[PDB]
């Protein structure tokens, strides 16, 4: 894999649009599943599927939950992170 | 399933 990341910005909802995967005890591994239209995730053409999470902001991701990490981005505000891995 | 944010 590639390791990558892009400092996205917020929308008006507070949410960059994206769309993740993964479980906790056994598959740990976050990853992306898709992008939705009219997000600055899809509009900036950097994040979406095939390319695996594993950072925010400069904080870890690879171990926490799915609810872990869904509320970690939309907990943060403004210019946000994302180490994403192209696959 | 699929957690959007």
């Amino acid at each position: 894999t590639v390791p990558g990341k892009v400092t996205l910005q917020k929308d008006a909802q507070n949410l960059i649009g994206i769309s993740i995967g993964g479980g906790a005890q056994y598959c740990p591994c976050l990853y992306i599943v898709q992008v939705f239209d009219n997000t600055p995730a899809a509009l900036d053409g950097t994040v979406a599927a095939g390319d695996e999470i594993t950072g925010v902001n400069g904080r870890s991701i690879k171990g926490k939950t799915k609810v872990e990490v869904a509320k970690m981005i939309q907990e943060v505000k403004g210019e946000v992170t994302i180490h994403y891995n192209k696959l | 399933e699929s957690v959007k944010i």
